């Protein structure tokens, strides 16, 4: 399952709480993993401390309820965190991850529309790719106009993880089209919602025009 | 490269090892020689890779079991201990220590499941497990149940299967036949068909184990459950009124559970073996000694006699070394990993309703 | 102490593949050895255990009767054997270590030593090589300004691709986005870089596509439209 996402600053206290430990009361081990990396132990048996993890990262359990706590979040850890159950003793299951991202002022998208290549367009197909660079927070809206028409199921979008240096994602979103649906249209449009747009930002072109 | 004059001593981060640096202190006042005991993060894992290069502590504590793989490998001096220091064990605790004939650790503590129970909901634990159908029936009206137990793993149903004939491997005079199993013999058959029984007449749930027969049994929600000393501190925290005892009998005759010993060997490459022998024979092995470990953190009971004997004064003491004679030395061959496999399969595939008890035992050979 | 995995690459669905996963400064034999798999931008998934000692094998729901877990104790090795392997399948497969300290515990200690990963593709595709198509930077710049420009990155099989810019000269302002899975079984993503409107006709910008597992390399160059 896709992680769930937590927003926090250096020095923030975090708890996170085990979703997948309310079917039993076995205990519960806690993993961080950075992007690229296998996971890393962090607590074992609900609140032991594994060795070499800094003191920090805490791990309790009242009841039913097992909580991983940074008593004050440290740069370095930025990352997404894991619990694990062990329901029957032979079964295993890790809950829904959590990643811990960066807080930083709310930044607008600069918005950038790219027509199909001419290259592209002999092979039969157009990708029309409407970019939102640089923003945050990481939640905006895409909306595609086709001659005013409005397009739902045709496109996917992709989004980077927060820039090392300024914290911002940015979002790629390729409408596909065939080379003959693109041609019976002129006018292509992608509307951006965000939190740091007063109104919304439309960039627009005609198709084969300069 | 192990230091000559000076003992080094590992023991697991669980034991009283505080206790037993006391007992270093005192070798070192009366002998001039230091004692370093030191708790190394899963020790009996470094011991094997240390060891293999002359490397290592002079002393390791751990259970009897992981010693077989040591003493196969080289690892382990043969220990010297006469017949007077020999007579001042119970006689079985040798067994546990033993290795192609040869005696390679000293036993210290002696641990097997027991029966625990509710005071408050059962005065009088029940003697047979013929009995904890109607004593259910009783609870049951009560919202409460009679027994919880870890059922998914064989090392917790093996008492009641070999009760009646069942077992591991033919122990004939120090040594294990590999090839006499008795898993599939007609007094397992009969342990197997009541614990069977017990599920299908709604007397056990046959997805209970080790967390949920804890947790309900530390919350009151049952009057038994089976586990070993190691499980009495999380009861201690439940507050609840509880008890230790023997172990229910089957068709009259005990429960058999595995019994574990904590054991302290000798490093093959240790250059003080003589003073390790001191150490251990005269120092730790006493009423002294030992008391001083127990003080710090309880050790349960023990291989010394003259010591076990007042620990027994505490009758879950007395039911621990009770059961554990009444059971059978865990064997620390490798073979134990196709009989583990063999039980956990016969009981998982009986208890679902899948196969018939017979049919469960055939086929985890096969 | 290590955990070295190998076996994995490309199988199309209904095939076989035979994971491995070597340990050294300890004995497999006495732990619990793990299988988890982690499919692209999700979370971890267990897939199997085996504790030899102890003569117990354990599997996921999702995969019991497709895959067996076993281990060569003589060569320190677990194995993941994959049989009728689906898309589903799809995902970088790590082995682990549980430790163990006596025969009565339950779970208690976790996971602590984990393998570096190893992706396993499950597709009907052939390995194929991408088509790189220019996102050409706006005649309509910022006056003064920002301009962005980049290289999309379409159809190919299987991951992953290399993007970079002037052969690494130009590393500010990029970015590359993850893969998408497109419904023909192909990849598809898209590399930007943002620059000076200024610099748009006078520096040169070459997106350097590399795909290893079709030995392809394609060096597309960016310029701005054609009127």
């Amino acid at each position: 399952q896709s992680p769930s996402s937590l927003s926090a600053s250096v020095g923030d206290r975090v708890t996170i709480t085990c979703r997948a430990s309310q079917s039993v009361s076995s205990a519960v081990a806690w993993y961080q993993q950075k992007p690229g990396s296998a996971p890393s132990l962090l607590i074992y048996s609900a609140s032991s401390l594994y060795s070499g993890v800094p003191s920090r990262f805490s791990g309790s359990r009242s009841g039913t309820d097992f909580t991983l706590t940074i008593s004050s979040l440290q740069p370095e850890d930025f990352a997404t965190y894991y619990c694990q159950q062990s329901p029957q003793g032979y079964l295993v299951t890790f809950g829904q991850g959590t990643k811990v991202e960066i807080k930083r002022t709310v930044a607008a998208p600069s918005v950038f529309i790219f027509p199909p290549s001419d290259s592209q367009l002999k092979s039969g197909t157009a990708s029309v790719v409407c970019l939102l660079n640089n923003f945050y927070p990481r939640e905006a809206k895409v909306q595609w106009s086709v001659d005013n028409a409005l397009q739902s199921g045709n496109s996917q979008e992709s989004v980077t993880e927060q820039d090392s240096k300024d914290s911002t994602y940015s979002l790629s979103s390729t409408l596909t089209l065939s080379s003959a649906d693109y041609e019976k249209h002129k006018v292509y449009a992608c509307e951006v919602t965000h939190q740091g747009l007063s109104s919304p930002v439309t960039k627009s072109f005609n198709r084969g025009e300069c | 490269k192990i230091e000559e004059g000076k003992l080094v001593i590992w023991i697991n981060g669980d034991k009283g090892y505080n206790g037993l640096a006391e007992v270093g202190k005192k070798f070192e006042k009366d002998t001039g020689i230091k004692v370093t005991v030191e708790h190394p993060d899963k020790l009996e894992e470094k011991f094997p890779q240390v060891a293999a290069t002359g490397d290592g502590p002079d002393i390791i504590f751990w259970a009897h079991d992981r010693f077989g793989g040591y003493a196969q490998s080289g690892l382990l001096a043969e220990i010297t201990p006469d017949k007077a220091f020999q007579d001042k064990l119970y006689p079985f605790t040798w067994d546990a220590v033993r290795y192609n004939g040869k005696l390679i650790a000293y036993p210290i503590a002696v641990e097997a499941l027991s029966l625990i129970y509710n005071k408050d909901l059962l005065p009088n634990p029940p003697k047979t497990w013929e009995e904890i159908p109607a004593l259910d029936k009783e609870l049951k009206a009560k919202g409460k149940s009679a027994l919880m137990f870890n059922l998914q793993e064989p090392y917790f149903t093996w008492p009641l299967i070999a009760a009646d004939g069942g077992y591991a491997f033919k122990y004939e005079n120090g040594k294990y036949d590999i090839k006499d199993v008795g898993v599939d013999n007609a007094g397992a058959k009969a342990g197997l068909t009541f614990l069977v029984d017990l599920i299908k007449n709604k007397h056990m749930n046959a997805d209970t184990d080790y967390s949920i027969a804890e947790a309900a049994f530390n919350k009151g929600e049952t009057a038994m459950t089976i586990n070993g000393p190691w499980a009495w501190s999380n009861i201690d925290t439940s507050k609840v009124n509880y008890g230790v005892t023997v172990l229910p009998t089957f068709k009259g005759q005990p429960s058999k559970p595995f019994v574990g010993v904590l054991s302290a060997g000798i490093n093959a490459a240790s250059p003080n073996k003589e003073l390790a022998k001191e150490f251990l024979e005269n120092y730790l092995l006493t009423d002294e000694g030992l008391e001083a470990v127990n003080k710090d953190k309880p050790l349960g009971a023990v291989a010394l006699k003259s010591y076990e004997e007042e620990l027994a004064k505490d009758p879950r003491i007395a039911a621990t070394m009770e059961n554990a004679q009444k059971g059978e030395i865990m064997p620390n061959i490798p073979q134990m990993s196709a009989f583990w496999y063999a039980v956990r399969t016969a009981v998982i595939n009986a208890a679902s309703g899948r196969q018939t008890v017979d049919e469960a035992l055939k086929d985890a050979q096969t | 102490v290590q955990l070295v995995e190998s076996g994995g690459g490309l199988v199309q669905p209904g095939g076989s593949l035979r994971l491995s996963c070597a340990a050294s400064g300890f004995n497999v034999y006495y732990s619990s050895i793990h299988w988890v798999r982690q499919a692209p931008g999700k979370g971890l998934e267990w897939v199997a255990s085996i504790y030899s000692y102890y003569g117990s094998t354990s599997y996921a729901d999702s995969v019991k009767g497709r895959f067996t877990i076993s281990a060569d104790t003589s060569k320190n090795t677990a194995y993941l054997q994959m049989n009728s392997l689906r898309a589903e399948d799809t995902a970088v497969y790590y082995c682990a270590r549980e430790y163990h300290s006596y025969v009565y515990e339950p779970p208690l200690y976790g996971m602590d030593y984990w393998g570096q990963g190893t992706l396993v593709t499950v597709s009907s595709a052939s390995t194929k090589g991408p088509s790189v198509f220019p996102l050409a930077p706006s005649s309509k710049s910022t006056s003064g300004g920002t301009a962005a420009l980049g290289c999309l990155v379409k159809d190919y099989f299987p991951e992953p691709v290399t993007v970079s810019w002037n052969s690494g000269a130009l590393t500010s302002g990029v970015h590359t986005f993850p893969a998408v899975l497109q419904s023909s079984g192909l990849y598809s993503l898209s590399s930007v870089v943002t620059v000076p409107s200024s610099s748009l006709g006078t520096q040169t910008y070459i997106c350097n596509v590399n795909h290893k597992p079709s030995n392809t390399k394609v060096d597309k160059k960016v310029e701005p439209k054609s009127c």
